[PDB]
């Protein structure tokens, strides 16, 4: 259920911490985090500086649905982290972008 | 203030056609075509 | 005297723009510009 | 495709054999944005992408 | 013990009131990953093996 | 599909937005009915 | 693959030309097969002729 303020800083802190467990059994190969969101007004430049200063992690940002929220920050995040950007407006668009 | 006696006449026609249309049309429009054994309503592509 | 009426008639055209850039967002969500406009509402209220 | 009434939606890229040799194994982590703006048609789309 | 039928998860619940009759949903694609400690009765002297 | 060269072959439609209830349709590049393309059809559209 | 093999069809999309193969029945495949060429699977929402 959707409710509340968007915070990309607590969303990528929680993600990186999850990525660093090293106690559990792990793949330990490609480390990547993908966020599904519609529009972002904040690029969260600070979280990426330290958590991934050398770009070990890959970030993929997905913009979904038909909406007017700004996509520039999300695209920037994808570009900064050597990930990719994918839009999904429709149900028939899900199948070739979540495999790509 | 001149359009007062017109507005009162619209209001004794929106009322009259409502009590006419209640007494005739009440509870009639509650049946639709449904797919056998579903709750899915059946239409053609461009029919409401 | 003369521009006192028009310095507060100029104030209210700034308030009408301050309601026209408020962007309504669903289910209690916000952006930065509506958080700097609710402070502005306070500023506008005091002058009146 | 259309000679019966069941229609295949099979994609080679989607296939597991194709995927293991496409790329190396991976520790992913899906973030989902659950803010209020998403609720609507967009929220519906996210649950089906993940 | 391994069999052709796919390995199943959960108790299957399908709603008959919401399947319109002629649309053909996806069937299956999962791999048949039965484990050795699930093909046979588990011991502690078999988890060693 | 944004242009005509791509708007060929078949595609899926989803009924009530369920991603499980899908049906083929051929896609086709359709021109609008009332449109602005010469002065004659532009006056046809404007009248409406 | 996934096209009517009936000779009288003759759709003949531009760019492409089909094959009617002969389809012996087989063991090690529990289906009729042709050893003279390879079939081609195009997924459904992908147009062929692109
Ligand atoms: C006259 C005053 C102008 C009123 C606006 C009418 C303009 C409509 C028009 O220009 O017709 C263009 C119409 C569009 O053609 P098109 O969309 O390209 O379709 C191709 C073939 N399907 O091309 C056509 O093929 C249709 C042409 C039909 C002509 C319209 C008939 C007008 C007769 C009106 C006489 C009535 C006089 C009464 C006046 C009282 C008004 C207060
Ligand atoms: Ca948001």
């Amino acid at each position: 259920t959707a409710k509340g303020i968007t915070d990309y800083k607590k969303g990528f802190s929680f993600a990186f911490e999850q990525l660093l467990n090293y106690n559990v059994s792990r793949a330990n190969c490609n480390k990547i985090i993908m966020l599904f969101t519609d529009g972002g007004e904040e690029r969260a430049q600070e979280i990426f500086a330290k958590y991934n200063k050398d770009k070990k992690v890959r970030v993929f940002t997905f913009s979904v649905g038909q909406h007017n929220y700004d996509r520039g920050p999300i695209q920037w995040m994808a570009c900064e982290n050597k990930g990719y950007y994918y839009e999904i407006p429709s149900i028939g668009a899900i199948r070739i972008n979540t495999q790509e | 203030l001149p359009l007062f006696h017109i507005a009162l006449l619209v209001l004794f026609m929106v009322i009259i056609y409502a009590i006419i249309g209640l007494e005739l049309f009440k509870g009639k429009m509650h049946k639709t075509c449904y797919y056998i054994g579903t709750d899915i309503v059946a239409t053609v592509e461009n029919e409401k | 005297w003369k521009p006192f009426e028009t310095i507060i008639l100029l104030t209210i055209f700034a308030n009408c723009v301050a309601l026209a850039v408020y962007l309504p967002m669903p289910e209690d969500d916000n952006n930065s510009l509506n958080l700097g406009l609710e402070k502005l509402e306070y500023f506008f209220l005091t002058v009146f | 495709s259309r000679t019966p009434n069941k229609i295949d939606l099979y994609d080679v890229r989607r296939r597991p054999w194709y995927i293991q040799g496409a790329a190396s194994p991976k520790d992913m982590l899906i973030l989902v944005d659950v803010s209020g703006s998403v609720s609507g048609l967009t929220l519906k789309l996210i649950r089906t992408s993940v | 013990n391994l069999q052709p039928k796919p390995i199943g998860v959960g108790i299957p619940t399908i709603n008959l009131r919401k399947r319109r009759p002629n649309v053909q949903n996806p069937k299956s694609q999962e791999p048949v990953t039965l484990d050795f400690l699930d093909a046979e009765l588990e011991n502690d002297i078999k988890v060693e093996i | 599909k944004m242009t005509e060269e791509e708007c060929r072959g078949y595609y899926y439609v989803y009924k009530d937005g369920d991603p499980t209830q899908m049906e083929l349709r051929p896609r086709q590049w359709i021109h609008n009915d009332f449109h602005f393309d010469n002065v004659l059809s532009a006056m046809m559209s404007l009248f409406t | 693959a996934k096209d009517d093999l009936d000779p009288e069809k003759n759709d003949s999309e531009p760019g492409s030309q089909r094959i009617k193969p002969v389809f012996i029945d087989d063991a090690n495949f529990r289906r009729q097969v042709s050893y003279q060429h390879a079939a081609v699977h195009i997924p459904t929402d992908i147009y062929e002729g692109s």
